[PDB]
């Protein structure tokens, strides 16, 4: 999980 | 004839509409901002779900500000009046209030300002819809364990999360809103009110969504997705 | 038993929950803002439509930016186990997240958080909505003639206006947001969903009113409400 | 053009179509059937109530049963091309499967057959709907304490009693039937699908009305309604 | 507590009722009947489907005239305090007003008298349903190309055909009506109310079917169902 | 009240 | 097909 | 007409  | 009522949008015109699709995976490195993983993933199940409700569908990627811009200008000033409806999504790196080209931030304002009412007369009186996976901000949710109109009317602007939150991206599986949108849009588009169908995509991002990561500052964090709506009309993608 | 299905809030609670409204009429002449005639037929509108809704409706008047915050402060901390959801109602001069006391703004984040998932364990999982009547900005539409959850998760905004853009308010009948919000719950409550009304009120607020003044810089103008929701189920004021 | 489907017939002809009201009312002595007191509120308030609801409505008195037939018969001649659907109500005395006409009986399936899908093209696929109030025999309810289609296709009838029973009529405030199908329609014509409202009907007919006679074997008898459908679609009387 | 209504039957009772499937396949010679081939199909197809529903089903086959009696009796003496409804399903000979036992007919009547809201007070007020398949005559339809409540109130009889006429069975697919039905039930039984579920189900069977005969007198046939409601409320087989 |  |  |  990667945030934008 | 018999009695009328108009409390839904007419969504029998010829055409459904357009769907713009930008996806914003590589940036230029001067930005330094890293390459959205998993976004390819999201591009191609809107790309097919809305290929489905019938919406001439255009996918554009890496675009700079400058393309974002006088992309939305020319499809502004495309002649609308033989179509139900406008959808626009992106996919890319923003804070609040902001999309990111390639080259640097956007001003969402200006994005749609060009579909205003008095701006696009084809398109007025019909539903826009913005649909954005993007950060409004850098907050993270911890969670708890359980005869005139407005030219600012007929938007729908649906937020991937809160305002002021960052947005979850798996790089593997997609974004967790993007993904829930697709599955519920392919369950329900032929069921539910548009309204209806997004709460249940909050539904499904607040309860089977969940962060880990090795860092602690970023792990076990929850989304819940923003439907802001200036709709004046019930929504359904599905006609007679 | 039979096939069950959770699409929507439990509403059949003893009591169906609060209903604070915050009426801000005279303010601090230090502060320079003007009094906002025809608020009080908002609040007595406001005080009828919930009451029918069977809502336990408490008013306050004028209150200090303090007071505004002790107020909400409280209200968290009562039990609200035996009740269906919460709602406040704001009514005052405001600007972009900023709702005004009496003396002072207040960030509408510091009252709604008290009500976080988190913070307000007796309404989690329960819809908390929240009303605002007041200002977004400066701007003025010309129109054109036609097992864990996040805490942020189960809020509704309702707001008079689009963001960044003036709320508009008749000294005589009222605010047109309040007036549209009562008349389509009093006509609809046993009949629709919330988001169904919302869209109902933003069409009447767009469609049925237009500003008048001598002044030609806020003559002739338009307004369309904004319906913000973090909601994870359908809402009906009705049971059974 | 956006999905389609087809679950509700097409009420948006040019008109909703005729709704022919026979009421019976005086019958010829030899007959040796007493006047039914109270049919004429019957009448006026089916006149009004389809008026509203945009049929064309033709009200005809003391109809001997060579004039049914004739009067039948040459409205299944008549060009119904461009409307919706077709609405008969009897009132009279009757049996089962029997209309009585001022001078004698007749056979419900001879007034019915006229309109049959191949016998009345024009009606062919639209809903046919006749409104029966008239009794269906002698029994009294004594309650309780609380690419081709069918010719047949189409039909719905809305018997104002069960098989085999009595059918009751107060000859101040009218029929309980007519009385309750007219409340209901005034009420839901424009919000409830016609199975609903005739569901509807029949609640009220069953709860709210119970017979007084000085003569035990008619006092306190109870009365349910018969919904007999083979339509294939959902009947709305609104459309749009 | 909020606003109540009372549109629709309470079916979530512990338990949803029982099914009772009586498969009459076989018939004593002297009755001179034939055996009725694919009924058994039919009788797995709404065991499964019934199931699916949460339904106690209980099958019962080639039962004579006395033994449809006494079990119908019985069942009616059961305590029913905590169903939801009553269904029962009829797999037989028949005609109008009559089933078949493998020694000799029955009056439906009779069958259903003993569930009467005055006889069977454990299902006073809730749905009893009786499903039908049989014959109810010998017509051929040829088709066209394209406080006190009545003993008699809540209870629905579904006919597979219209009065008066042959019902079709396909020997090796089971019969129209009832593969129609449980088709339906599977797609819409926790997305529409019961009626609506009929209709589809008269709609599949007037559109989808015709019979294929050497024989020129059965060739080409048709078949609308009959719905025959006595229902004072709506009919919802999922809850809350 | 009477019958029909 | 068969009839009932 | 006036503005919050």
């Amino acid at each position: 999980d990667e945030v934008d | 004839s018999g009695i009328s009522l108009d409390n839904s949008y007419k969504m029998d015109y010829p055409e459904m509409g357009l769907c713009i699709i930008i996806n914003n995976k590589n940036f230029h490195k001067s930005t330094g901002m890293t390459s959205r993983s998993g976004t390819d993933v999201d591009a191609a199940n809107l790309r097919e779900t809305f290929r489905n409700l019938k919406y001439e569908v255009r996918n554009k990627n890496d675009l700079t500000r400058e393309e974002i811009v006088e992309l939305m200008r020319d499809v502004s000033k495309e002649d609308h009046s033989k179509r139900s409806s406008f959808v626009c999504v992106l996919l890319s790196h923003g804070e609040e209030g902001i999309i990111f080209g390639t080259n640097g931030p956007v001003d969402l304002k200006k994005i749609t300002n060009f579909f205003r009412g008095d701006r696009c007369r084809s398109l007025t009186g019909k539903p826009k819809l913005f649909i954005i996976q993007a950060c409004r901000g850098t907050e993270l949710d911890c969670g708890i364990e359980t005869h005139k109109i407005p030219v600012e009317a007929d938007f729908l602007y649906a937020y991937s999360t809160a305002p002021g939150y960052y947005s979850w991206r798996n790089s593997k599986d997609g974004s967790w809103f993007i993904q829930s949108l697709c599955a519920m849009l392919k369950q329900y588009a032929d069921k539910l009110e548009f309204m209806h169908i997004l709460t249940r995509v909050n539904r499904k991002v607040a309860t089977e969504f969940e962060s880990f990561s090795f860092d602690a500052t970023f792990h076990a964090k929850k989304q819940i997705p923003c439907i802001e709506s200036m709709l004046t009309k019930e929504l359904y993608f599905y006609h007679a």
